[PDB]
Protein backbone atom coordinates (compact mmCIF):
# COMPACT_ATOMS: atom_id res chain seq x y z
CA UNK A 1 0.00 0.00 0.00
CA UNK A 2 1.23 4.17 -0.57
CA UNK A 3 0.30 6.37 1.66
CA UNK A 4 1.57 9.44 2.92
CA UNK A 5 1.69 9.19 6.88
CA UNK A 6 -0.59 11.75 8.90
CA UNK A 7 0.29 10.62 12.61
CA UNK A 8 4.18 11.96 13.57
CA UNK A 9 5.33 8.35 14.17
CA UNK A 10 5.88 7.49 11.18
CA UNK A 11 6.59 10.69 9.50
CA UNK A 12 10.32 11.89 8.55
CA UNK A 13 11.60 14.08 11.39
CA UNK A 14 14.82 15.68 10.85
CA UNK A 15 17.23 18.50 12.57
CA UNK A 16 16.94 21.45 10.33
CA UNK A 17 20.31 23.35 9.79
CA UNK A 18 18.19 26.20 12.22
CA UNK A 19 18.12 23.10 14.96
CA UNK A 20 14.54 23.19 15.12
CA UNK A 21 12.53 19.83 14.22
CA UNK A 22 10.30 19.90 10.74
CA UNK A 23 7.48 17.42 10.50
CA UNK A 24 8.44 16.09 6.71
CA UNK A 25 5.95 13.81 4.93
CA UNK A 26 7.80 11.22 3.26
CA UNK A 27 6.11 8.28 1.43
CA UNK A 28 6.15 5.29 3.42
CA UNK A 29 4.98 1.35 2.08
CA UNK A 30 3.34 -1.05 4.28
CA UNK A 31 3.51 -4.58 2.68
CA UNK A 32 1.58 -7.82 3.82
CA UNK A 33 3.30 -10.62 5.05
CA UNK A 34 7.21 -10.50 5.97
CA UNK A 35 9.95 -10.52 3.90
CA UNK A 36 12.32 -8.93 5.82
CA UNK A 37 15.73 -9.72 5.03
CA UNK A 38 14.83 -9.27 1.27
CA UNK A 39 13.34 -6.17 1.80
CA UNK A 40 16.20 -4.66 3.39
CA UNK A 41 18.90 -6.15 0.83
CA UNK A 42 16.55 -4.06 -2.06
CA UNK A 43 17.66 -0.97 -3.92
CA UNK A 44 16.01 2.55 -2.86
CA UNK A 45 15.34 0.72 0.73
CA UNK A 46 16.35 2.42 3.91
CA UNK A 47 17.77 -0.36 6.19
CA UNK A 48 17.68 2.38 9.15
CA UNK A 49 14.17 2.95 9.62
CA UNK A 50 12.59 -0.02 7.92
CA UNK A 51 10.88 -2.31 10.59
CA UNK A 52 8.77 -5.05 11.15
CA UNK A 53 5.39 -6.47 13.16
CA UNK A 54 6.39 -10.69 13.16
CA UNK A 55 8.57 -11.57 15.78
CA UNK A 56 10.38 -14.42 14.87
CA UNK A 57 11.30 -12.97 11.25
CA UNK A 58 12.97 -10.19 12.93
CA UNK A 59 14.91 -12.44 15.54
CA UNK A 60 16.42 -14.16 12.44
CA UNK A 61 17.02 -11.36 10.35
CA UNK A 62 18.88 -8.58 13.53
CA UNK A 63 19.38 -9.99 16.61
CA UNK A 64 17.93 -10.57 20.17
CA UNK A 65 18.76 -7.05 21.09
CA UNK A 66 16.44 -6.09 18.01
CA UNK A 67 13.25 -8.54 19.23
CA UNK A 68 13.85 -6.33 22.75
CA UNK A 69 13.42 -2.64 21.22
CA UNK A 70 10.80 -3.93 18.76
CA UNK A 71 8.64 -5.79 20.82
CA UNK A 72 8.78 -3.16 23.27
CA UNK A 73 8.23 -0.85 21.11
CA UNK A 74 5.00 -2.55 19.64
CA UNK A 75 3.42 -3.69 22.94
CA UNK A 76 3.78 0.05 23.72
CA UNK A 77 1.74 0.40 20.32
CA UNK A 78 -1.08 -2.12 21.13
CA UNK A 79 -1.25 -0.86 24.38
CA UNK A 80 -1.74 2.94 23.85
CA UNK A 81 -4.06 2.67 20.63
CA UNK A 82 -7.14 2.98 22.81
CA UNK A 83 -4.97 6.02 24.89
CA UNK A 84 -5.07 4.01 27.84
CA UNK A 85 -0.72 5.03 29.18
CA UNK A 86 0.86 2.38 31.09
CA UNK A 87 4.31 3.05 33.01
CA UNK A 88 7.80 2.14 30.89
CA UNK A 89 8.86 0.38 33.36
CA UNK A 90 6.56 -2.82 33.47
CA UNK A 91 6.78 -2.95 29.59
CA UNK A 92 10.71 -2.96 29.90
CA UNK A 93 10.85 -5.94 32.83
CA UNK A 94 8.55 -7.99 30.32
CA UNK A 95 10.33 -7.48 27.28
CA UNK A 96 13.81 -8.03 29.09
CA UNK A 97 12.81 -10.92 31.01
CA UNK A 98 11.76 -12.17 27.68
CA UNK A 99 15.16 -11.73 26.44
CA UNK A 100 17.26 -12.55 29.31
CA UNK A 101 17.82 -16.23 28.10
CA UNK A 102 18.86 -15.59 24.94
CA UNK A 103 15.95 -16.85 22.99
CA UNK A 104 12.68 -15.95 22.00
CA UNK A 105 11.09 -16.83 25.36
CA UNK A 106 7.06 -17.37 25.13
CA UNK A 107 5.19 -16.99 27.83
CA UNK A 108 3.61 -20.66 28.11
CA UNK A 109 4.00 -23.67 29.17
CA UNK A 110 6.40 -24.06 26.26
CA UNK A 111 8.97 -21.82 27.42
CA UNK A 112 8.36 -21.13 31.34
CA UNK A 113 8.76 -24.37 32.17
CA UNK A 114 12.07 -24.67 29.99
CA UNK A 115 14.14 -23.38 32.70
CA UNK A 116 16.68 -23.60 35.10
CA UNK A 117 13.85 -22.43 38.13
CA UNK A 118 12.65 -24.78 40.48
CA UNK A 119 10.47 -27.46 39.99
CA UNK A 120 7.87 -26.81 42.60
CA UNK A 121 6.93 -23.26 40.55
CA UNK A 122 6.94 -25.02 37.27
CA UNK A 123 4.40 -27.36 38.75
CA UNK A 124 1.92 -24.44 39.78
CA UNK A 125 1.96 -23.41 36.50
CA UNK A 126 0.47 -26.01 33.70
CA UNK A 127 1.96 -29.37 32.96
CA UNK A 128 1.55 -29.77 36.57
CA UNK A 129 2.21 -33.84 36.96
CA UNK A 130 4.79 -33.90 34.00
CA UNK A 131 6.89 -31.81 35.59
CA UNK A 132 7.45 -33.62 38.98
CA UNK A 133 7.61 -36.84 36.75
CA UNK A 134 10.64 -35.18 34.98
CA UNK A 135 11.70 -34.51 38.26
CA UNK A 136 11.96 -37.58 40.20
CA UNK A 137 13.24 -39.11 36.99
CA UNK A 138 16.14 -36.50 36.78
CA UNK A 139 16.46 -36.45 40.56
CA UNK A 140 16.36 -32.67 40.15
CA UNK A 141 16.76 -30.25 43.28
CA UNK A 142 14.42 -27.17 43.91
CA UNK A 143 16.50 -24.36 46.10
CA UNK A 144 13.39 -23.36 47.57
CA UNK A 145 13.93 -19.41 46.45
CA UNK B 1 32.26 -6.45 58.13
CA UNK B 2 34.41 -3.58 59.66
CA UNK B 3 32.44 0.10 60.70
CA UNK B 4 34.31 1.01 56.99
CA UNK B 5 33.22 -0.07 53.59
CA UNK B 6 30.05 -0.09 55.24
CA UNK B 7 27.52 0.12 51.43
CA UNK B 8 24.12 0.58 51.35
CA UNK B 9 21.02 3.15 51.11
CA UNK B 10 20.87 4.70 54.55
CA UNK B 11 17.35 5.22 54.30
CA UNK B 12 15.53 3.07 56.11
CA UNK B 13 12.57 1.91 53.72
CA UNK B 14 8.85 0.93 53.69
CA UNK B 15 9.07 -2.57 54.14
CA UNK B 16 11.42 -2.87 57.00
CA UNK B 17 9.58 0.13 58.58
CA UNK B 18 6.37 -1.85 58.45
CA UNK B 19 8.50 -4.81 59.99
CA UNK B 20 9.68 -2.82 62.85
CA UNK B 21 6.74 -1.36 64.09
CA UNK B 22 4.90 -4.05 64.17
CA UNK B 23 7.44 -6.33 65.90
CA UNK B 24 8.51 -3.43 68.94
CA UNK B 25 4.29 -2.92 68.98
CA UNK B 26 4.48 -6.81 69.65
CA UNK B 27 7.36 -6.79 72.32
CA UNK B 28 5.88 -4.30 74.13
CA UNK B 29 2.37 -5.73 73.92
CA UNK B 30 4.04 -9.00 75.89
CA UNK B 31 5.50 -6.28 78.33
CA UNK B 32 8.52 -5.09 77.53
CA UNK B 33 10.73 -2.05 78.47
CA UNK B 34 9.59 1.37 77.01
CA UNK B 35 12.73 3.10 75.74
CA UNK B 36 11.20 7.10 75.69
CA UNK B 37 8.48 8.47 78.50
CA UNK B 38 5.19 8.06 77.44
CA UNK B 39 2.07 10.16 78.63
CA UNK B 40 -1.23 8.73 79.02
CA UNK B 41 -0.38 6.45 75.78
CA UNK B 42 -1.49 2.52 75.91
CA UNK B 43 -1.84 1.77 72.01
CA UNK B 44 1.23 -0.41 71.35
CA UNK B 45 1.11 0.99 67.47
CA UNK B 46 1.04 4.46 69.10
CA UNK B 47 3.73 4.22 71.59
CA UNK B 48 5.74 2.58 68.74
CA UNK B 49 5.40 5.18 66.40
CA UNK B 50 6.48 8.05 69.06
CA UNK B 51 9.30 6.25 70.25
CA UNK B 52 10.72 5.55 66.46
CA UNK B 53 10.24 9.21 66.19
CA UNK B 54 12.12 9.67 69.26
CA UNK B 55 15.10 7.60 67.74
CA UNK B 56 15.22 4.85 70.31
CA UNK B 57 14.59 1.49 69.05
CA UNK B 58 16.43 -1.52 70.41
CA UNK B 59 16.90 -3.35 67.28
CA UNK B 60 19.24 -3.94 64.78
CA UNK B 61 18.64 -4.77 60.96
CA UNK B 62 20.52 -7.25 59.30
CA UNK B 63 20.69 -6.83 55.50
CA UNK B 64 21.33 -10.06 53.34
CA UNK B 65 22.70 -8.97 49.99
CA UNK B 66 22.38 -10.94 46.74
CA UNK B 67 25.68 -12.86 47.34
CA UNK B 68 25.44 -14.04 50.63
CA UNK B 69 27.48 -12.03 53.18
CA UNK B 70 25.25 -9.89 55.51
CA UNK B 71 25.32 -6.04 56.42
CA UNK B 72 23.91 -4.97 60.25
CA UNK B 73 22.21 -1.24 60.67
CA UNK B 74 21.30 -0.06 63.67
CA UNK B 75 18.13 1.98 63.46
CA UNK B 76 19.60 4.71 65.29
CA UNK B 77 22.28 6.03 62.10
CA UNK B 78 19.56 5.40 60.09
CA UNK B 79 17.49 8.73 58.91
CA UNK B 80 13.80 8.52 58.71
CA UNK B 81 11.98 8.87 55.49
CA UNK B 82 9.25 10.74 56.81
CA UNK C 1 18.37 9.96 22.03
CA UNK C 2 14.73 11.57 21.25
CA UNK C 3 13.81 11.76 17.93
CA UNK C 4 9.96 12.69 16.23
CA UNK C 5 10.19 15.79 19.30
CA UNK C 6 8.81 14.11 21.92
CA UNK C 7 9.21 16.30 24.60
CA UNK C 8 7.13 14.77 27.16
CA UNK C 9 8.94 12.21 29.36
CA UNK C 10 8.38 10.85 33.08
CA UNK C 11 11.06 11.74 35.56
CA UNK C 12 10.53 11.82 39.71
CA UNK C 13 10.57 14.95 41.05
CA UNK C 14 8.22 18.14 39.21
CA UNK C 15 10.77 20.71 38.82
CA UNK C 16 8.69 23.43 37.60
CA UNK C 17 5.90 22.67 40.53
CA UNK C 18 8.55 22.41 43.23
CA UNK C 19 9.94 26.12 42.13
CA UNK C 20 6.53 27.82 41.51
CA UNK C 21 5.74 26.12 45.49
CA UNK C 22 9.48 27.53 46.36
CA UNK C 23 8.02 31.34 44.88
CA UNK C 24 4.53 30.96 46.55
CA UNK C 25 5.81 30.23 50.13
CA UNK C 26 8.61 32.21 50.21
CA UNK C 27 6.29 35.50 48.50
CA UNK C 28 9.15 35.99 46.49
CA UNK C 29 8.11 39.43 44.30
CA UNK C 30 9.37 38.87 40.35
CA UNK C 31 9.39 42.58 40.20
CA UNK C 32 12.00 43.55 41.84
CA UNK C 33 15.22 42.02 41.63
CA UNK C 34 16.81 38.91 43.00
CA UNK C 35 19.96 38.01 45.26
CA UNK C 36 21.09 34.98 43.93
CA UNK C 37 24.44 34.94 42.58
CA UNK C 38 24.36 32.40 39.37
CA UNK C 39 27.75 30.51 40.36
CA UNK C 40 26.21 30.09 43.39
CA UNK C 41 23.49 28.11 41.65
CA UNK C 42 25.77 26.44 39.71
CA UNK C 43 28.04 24.75 42.32
CA UNK C 44 24.41 23.98 43.96
CA UNK C 45 23.23 22.31 41.11
CA UNK C 46 26.60 20.42 40.95
CA UNK C 47 26.71 19.34 44.01
CA UNK C 48 22.97 18.19 44.09
CA UNK C 49 23.95 16.07 41.02
CA UNK C 50 26.91 14.77 43.40
CA UNK C 51 24.27 13.69 45.72
CA UNK C 52 22.15 11.68 43.70
CA UNK C 53 23.17 8.68 43.74
CA UNK C 54 21.34 5.06 41.76
CA UNK C 55 24.91 3.55 41.45
CA UNK C 56 26.78 3.89 45.02
CA UNK C 57 30.61 3.68 44.31
CA UNK C 58 33.71 5.15 43.46
CA UNK C 59 35.30 2.70 40.76
CA UNK C 60 35.30 3.85 37.14
CA UNK C 61 32.63 1.55 35.93
CA UNK C 62 29.76 1.96 38.98
CA UNK C 63 30.83 6.29 37.91
CA UNK C 64 29.56 5.53 34.59
CA UNK C 65 27.16 3.39 35.76
CA UNK C 66 25.49 6.30 37.65
CA UNK C 67 25.92 9.01 34.87
CA UNK C 68 23.71 6.63 32.68
CA UNK C 69 21.54 5.78 34.94
CA UNK C 70 20.92 9.41 36.26
CA UNK C 71 22.00 11.00 33.00
CA UNK C 72 17.95 11.97 32.06
CA UNK C 73 17.25 13.62 34.88
CA UNK C 74 20.64 15.20 35.51
CA UNK C 75 19.99 16.86 31.93
CA UNK C 76 16.82 17.58 32.92
CA UNK C 77 17.65 19.34 36.41
CA UNK C 78 20.20 21.16 34.38
CA UNK C 79 17.62 22.75 32.02
CA UNK C 80 15.58 23.63 34.46
CA UNK C 81 17.97 24.99 36.90
CA UNK C 82 19.90 26.89 34.01
CA UNK C 83 21.34 30.47 35.02
CA UNK C 84 19.70 32.77 32.94
CA UNK C 85 16.01 31.00 33.28
CA UNK C 86 16.62 31.34 37.09
CA UNK C 87 17.42 34.75 36.34
CA UNK C 88 14.95 35.89 34.33
CA UNK C 89 11.75 33.34 34.77
CA UNK C 90 12.03 32.69 37.99
CA UNK C 91 14.03 35.06 39.94
CA UNK C 92 14.45 33.02 43.47
CA UNK C 93 16.33 34.41 46.15
CA UNK C 94 19.00 32.56 47.76
CA UNK C 95 17.26 30.95 50.83
CA UNK C 96 14.74 30.01 47.93
CA UNK C 97 17.50 27.99 46.26
CA UNK D 1 14.59 -6.50 43.78
CA UNK D 2 17.89 -6.89 46.00
CA UNK D 3 19.32 -5.25 48.18
CA UNK D 4 21.85 -4.50 45.44
CA UNK D 5 19.05 -2.58 43.65
CA UNK D 6 19.24 -5.24 41.01
CA UNK D 7 16.33 -6.77 39.84
CA UNK D 8 16.88 -10.54 39.98
CA UNK D 9 14.46 -13.88 38.74
CA UNK D 10 13.73 -17.04 41.87
CA UNK D 11 17.97 -18.59 41.01
CA UNK D 12 18.88 -14.75 41.09
CA UNK D 13 19.55 -14.26 37.09
CA UNK D 14 20.25 -10.46 37.00
CA UNK D 15 16.84 -8.85 34.84
CA UNK D 16 17.71 -5.55 34.79
CA UNK D 17 21.23 -3.69 36.11
CA UNK D 18 18.71 -1.42 37.83
CA UNK D 19 15.07 -1.03 38.29
CA UNK D 20 13.46 0.28 35.41
CA UNK D 21 17.06 1.34 33.85
CA UNK D 22 17.06 3.83 36.65
CA UNK D 23 15.80 2.54 39.92
CA UNK D 24 13.28 5.14 40.55
CA UNK D 25 9.51 3.17 41.89
CA UNK D 26 7.05 4.11 39.54
CA UNK D 27 4.69 5.69 42.38
CA UNK D 28 6.49 9.05 42.63
CA UNK D 29 6.77 9.17 38.90
CA UNK D 30 5.47 12.64 37.57
CA UNK D 31 4.93 13.60 33.54
CA UNK D 32 6.96 16.53 32.69
CA UNK D 33 8.55 18.85 29.59
CA UNK D 34 12.19 18.93 28.86
CA UNK D 35 11.93 22.15 27.70
CA UNK D 36 15.04 21.86 26.20
CA UNK D 37 14.70 19.30 22.89
CA UNK D 38 12.34 21.26 21.10
CA UNK D 39 13.35 25.03 20.58
CA UNK D 40 15.36 25.45 18.07
CA UNK D 41 18.91 26.63 17.80
CA UNK D 42 18.42 30.23 18.14
CA UNK D 43 15.96 29.67 20.66
CA UNK D 44 18.43 27.89 23.04
CA UNK D 45 21.12 30.33 22.62
CA UNK D 46 18.81 33.25 23.22
CA UNK D 47 16.89 31.30 26.35
CA UNK D 48 20.09 29.74 27.58
CA UNK E 1 22.94 -8.61 -14.59
CA UNK E 2 26.35 -7.14 -14.47
CA UNK E 3 25.30 -3.87 -12.61
CA UNK E 4 23.39 -5.58 -10.41
CA UNK E 5 26.19 -8.04 -9.57
CA UNK E 6 28.47 -5.24 -9.30
CA UNK E 7 25.62 -3.11 -7.21
CA UNK E 8 25.79 -6.43 -4.85
CA UNK E 9 30.10 -6.78 -4.59
CA UNK E 10 30.20 -3.39 -4.07
CA UNK E 11 28.01 -3.21 -0.86
CA UNK E 12 29.15 -6.64 0.25
CA UNK E 13 32.47 -5.52 0.29
CA UNK E 14 31.69 -2.35 2.17
CA UNK E 15 29.93 -4.49 4.75
CA UNK E 16 32.67 -6.55 4.97
CA UNK E 17 35.24 -3.19 5.79
CA UNK E 18 32.96 -2.22 8.22
CA UNK E 19 32.70 -5.62 10.32
CA UNK E 20 36.28 -5.55 10.11
CA UNK E 21 36.60 -1.79 11.05
CA UNK E 22 33.70 -2.83 14.12
CA UNK E 23 35.71 -6.08 14.84
CA UNK E 24 39.14 -3.37 14.95
CA UNK E 25 41.31 -4.06 11.99
CA UNK E 26 43.73 -1.94 10.06
CA UNK E 27 41.31 -0.78 7.46
CA UNK E 28 41.97 2.82 5.44
CA UNK E 29 39.00 5.40 5.89
CA UNK E 30 39.23 5.36 1.87
CA UNK E 31 38.74 1.42 1.54
CA UNK E 32 35.73 2.14 4.05
CA UNK E 33 34.35 4.70 2.16
CA UNK E 34 34.33 3.11 -1.21
CA UNK E 35 32.27 4.58 -4.23
CA UNK E 36 30.49 2.27 -6.77
CA UNK E 37 32.82 3.93 -9.52
CA UNK E 38 35.61 4.01 -7.17
CA UNK E 39 34.93 0.83 -6.75
CA UNK E 40 34.36 0.46 -10.82
CA UNK E 41 37.65 1.85 -11.34
CA UNK E 42 39.55 -0.17 -8.68
CA UNK E 43 38.65 -3.79 -8.87
CA UNK E 44 37.71 -4.11 -12.41
CA UNK E 45 33.97 -3.32 -13.70
CA UNK E 46 31.78 -5.58 -15.38
CA UNK E 47 31.53 -9.07 -13.25
CA UNK E 48 30.56 -12.19 -15.02
CA UNK E 49 33.73 -12.77 -16.78
CA UNK E 50 35.21 -9.59 -16.59
CA UNK E 51 38.13 -8.58 -14.69
CA UNK E 52 35.47 -8.87 -11.27
CA UNK E 53 36.38 -12.69 -10.96
CA UNK E 54 34.94 -13.68 -7.35
CA UNK E 55 38.74 -14.50 -5.82
CA UNK E 56 40.58 -11.35 -6.76
CA UNK E 57 37.97 -9.72 -3.63
CA UNK E 58 39.65 -11.14 -1.36
CA UNK E 59 40.79 -8.77 2.04
CA UNK E 60 43.79 -9.58 4.14
CA UNK E 61 44.31 -6.88 7.05
CA UNK E 62 45.75 -6.87 10.28
CA UNK E 63 44.58 -6.53 14.27
CA UNK E 64 44.94 -3.05 15.51
CA UNK E 65 46.93 -4.14 18.88
CA UNK E 66 49.21 -7.05 17.35
CA UNK E 67 49.79 -7.23 13.53
CA UNK E 68 49.55 -10.59 13.89
CA UNK E 69 46.48 -12.00 13.69
CA UNK E 70 45.82 -10.76 10.12
CA UNK E 71 42.19 -11.77 9.15
CA UNK E 72 41.55 -13.14 6.12
CA UNK E 73 38.22 -13.06 4.21
CA UNK E 74 37.78 -15.20 1.33
CA UNK E 75 35.05 -15.20 -1.29
CA UNK E 76 33.35 -18.77 -2.83
CA UNK E 77 32.33 -18.51 -6.71
CA UNK E 78 30.41 -21.54 -6.76
CA UNK E 79 26.67 -21.05 -5.73
CA UNK E 80 27.29 -24.09 -3.16
CA UNK E 81 30.84 -24.53 -1.61
CA UNK E 82 31.79 -28.03 -1.88
CA UNK E 83 34.35 -29.90 0.33
CA UNK E 84 37.37 -29.37 -1.76
CA UNK E 85 36.81 -25.95 -1.77
CA UNK E 86 37.62 -25.95 1.92
CA UNK E 87 39.94 -28.27 1.67
CA UNK E 88 42.18 -25.50 -0.57
CA UNK E 89 41.00 -22.76 1.65
CA UNK E 90 42.75 -24.63 4.40
CA UNK E 91 45.52 -25.24 2.46
CA UNK E 92 45.73 -21.60 1.62
CA UNK E 93 44.93 -20.67 5.58
CA UNK E 94 48.10 -22.71 6.98
CA UNK E 95 50.25 -21.72 4.12
CA UNK E 96 49.76 -17.90 4.86
CA UNK E 97 49.88 -18.72 8.71
CA UNK E 98 47.29 -16.77 9.43
CA UNK E 99 44.72 -17.46 12.23
CA UNK E 100 41.37 -16.38 11.41
CA UNK E 101 39.68 -16.15 8.28
CA UNK E 102 35.77 -15.64 6.79
CA UNK E 103 33.68 -17.08 4.19
CA UNK E 104 31.03 -15.77 2.14
CA UNK E 105 28.65 -17.78 0.97
CA UNK E 106 26.56 -16.97 -2.38
CA UNK E 107 23.45 -19.65 -2.31
CA UNK E 108 24.37 -22.27 1.00
CA UNK E 109 26.63 -24.57 1.89
CA UNK E 110 26.59 -28.40 2.61
CA UNK E 111 26.20 -30.12 5.81
CA UNK E 112 29.27 -31.92 5.59
CA UNK E 113 30.92 -28.71 5.12
CA UNK E 114 29.37 -27.02 8.15
CA UNK E 115 30.81 -30.22 9.67
CA UNK E 116 34.56 -29.61 8.53
CA UNK E 117 34.08 -26.41 9.85
CA UNK E 118 32.98 -26.87 12.71
CA UNK E 119 35.03 -29.52 14.10
CA UNK E 120 37.95 -28.46 11.87
CA UNK E 121 38.57 -25.04 13.67
CA UNK E 122 40.18 -25.69 17.31
CA UNK E 123 43.18 -23.79 16.04
CA UNK E 124 41.92 -22.27 12.31
CA UNK E 125 38.55 -20.52 13.41
CA UNK E 126 36.46 -20.12 10.49
CA UNK E 127 32.76 -18.29 10.24
CA UNK E 128 29.99 -18.52 7.81
CA UNK E 129 27.99 -15.51 6.12
CA UNK E 130 25.28 -16.31 3.57
CA UNK E 131 25.22 -13.46 0.48
CA UNK E 132 22.67 -11.85 1.45
CA UNK E 133 23.62 -11.43 4.97
CA UNK E 134 26.46 -8.58 3.98
CA UNK E 135 24.08 -6.78 2.05
CA UNK E 136 22.85 -4.25 5.25
CA UNK E 137 25.23 -3.92 7.80
CA UNK E 138 22.94 -4.93 10.71
CA UNK E 139 24.38 -2.58 13.32
CA UNK E 140 22.92 0.59 11.58
CA UNK E 141 20.26 -0.54 12.16
CA UNK E 142 17.86 1.42 14.62
CA UNK E 143 16.67 -0.76 16.53
CA UNK E 144 19.88 -2.82 17.17
CA UNK E 145 22.55 -0.83 19.77
CA UNK E 146 25.77 -0.34 19.56
CA UNK E 147 27.36 -3.18 20.58
CA UNK E 148 30.97 -3.60 22.45
CA UNK E 149 33.17 -6.68 23.51
CA UNK E 150 34.56 -6.40 26.88
CA UNK E 151 38.03 -8.04 27.17
CA UNK E 152 38.97 -10.48 29.94
CA UNK E 153 39.68 -8.71 32.64
CA UNK E 154 37.44 -5.85 31.92
CA UNK E 155 35.06 -8.91 32.78
CA UNK E 156 36.98 -10.11 35.95
CA UNK E 157 36.29 -6.43 36.90
CA UNK E 158 32.92 -6.15 36.17
CA UNK E 159 32.47 -9.61 37.82
CA UNK E 160 34.27 -7.85 41.08
CA UNK E 161 32.53 -4.78 41.23
CA UNK E 162 28.58 -6.52 41.04
CA UNK E 163 29.81 -9.80 43.14
CA UNK E 164 28.05 -11.93 40.23
CA UNK E 165 28.94 -15.21 38.70
CA UNK E 166 29.32 -15.90 35.05
CA UNK E 167 26.07 -17.88 34.76
CA UNK E 168 24.01 -15.27 36.75
CA UNK E 169 24.50 -12.78 34.10
CA UNK E 170 22.03 -12.39 30.69
CA UNK E 171 22.58 -14.99 27.91
CA UNK E 172 22.72 -14.29 24.01
CA UNK E 173 22.60 -17.00 21.53
CA UNK E 174 25.88 -17.82 19.78
CA UNK E 175 24.05 -18.18 16.42
CA UNK E 176 22.42 -14.77 17.15
CA UNK E 177 22.94 -12.70 13.91
CA UNK E 178 24.94 -9.28 16.04
CA UNK E 179 27.22 -12.36 17.43
CA UNK E 180 28.01 -14.23 14.14
CA UNK E 181 28.80 -10.39 13.05
CA UNK E 182 31.30 -9.31 15.69
CA UNK E 183 32.69 -12.92 15.43
CA UNK E 184 33.05 -13.88 19.17
CA UNK E 185 33.40 -17.08 20.51
CA UNK E 186 31.60 -18.48 23.51
CA UNK E 187 32.12 -16.79 27.53
CA UNK E 188 32.85 -13.71 26.21
CA UNK E 189 30.92 -11.00 26.95
CA UNK E 190 29.55 -8.05 25.38
CA UNK E 191 28.36 -4.59 26.59
CA UNK E 192 25.43 -2.56 24.96
CA UNK E 193 24.44 0.69 24.90
CA UNK E 194 20.84 1.05 24.29
CA UNK E 195 18.75 4.19 24.51
CA UNK E 196 16.38 4.38 27.31
CA UNK E 197 13.21 7.09 27.79
CA UNK E 198 13.73 6.88 31.70
CA UNK E 199 17.43 6.76 31.80
CA UNK E 200 19.11 8.32 29.21
CA UNK E 201 21.36 5.41 28.46
CA UNK E 202 21.82 1.90 29.91
CA UNK E 203 24.62 -0.47 30.25
CA UNK E 204 23.46 -4.50 29.99
CA UNK E 205 25.74 -7.33 29.79
CA UNK E 206 24.94 -10.53 27.65
CA UNK E 207 27.43 -13.24 28.37
CA UNK E 208 26.94 -15.64 24.98
CA UNK E 209 26.81 -19.44 25.27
Amino acid sequence: YMHLPQTDNKKKIIITEDGEFKALQEWILETDGVSLMRVLSEKDVDPVRTTSNDIVEIFTVLGIEAVRKALERELYHVISFDGSYVNYRHLALLCDTMTCRGHLMAITRHGVNRQDTGPLMKCSFEETVDVLMEAAAHGESDPMK
Amino acid sequence: QANQKRITTPYMTKYERARVLGTRALQIAMCAPVMVELEGETDPLLIAMKELKARKIPIIIRRYLPDGSYEDWGVDELIISD
Amino acid sequence: IFPTGDSKVVLPCNLLRMIWNAQKIFHINPRLPSDLHPIKVVEGVKELSKKLVIVNGDDPLSRQAQENATLLFNIHLRSTLCSRRMAEEFRLSGEAF
Amino acid sequence: VKYDATVRNSINQVVQLRYGEDGLAGESVEFQNLATLKPSNKAFEKKF
Amino acid sequence: DDEEETYRLWKIRKTIMQLCHDRGYLVTQDELDQTLEEFKAQFGDKPSEGRPRRTDLTVLVAHNDDPTDQMFVFFPEEPKVGIKTIKVYCQRMQEENITRALIVVQQGMTPSAKQSLVDMAPKYILEQFLQQELLINITEHELVPEHVVMTKEEVTELLARYKLRENQLPRIQAGDPVARYFGIKRGQVVKIIRPSETAGRYITYRLVQ
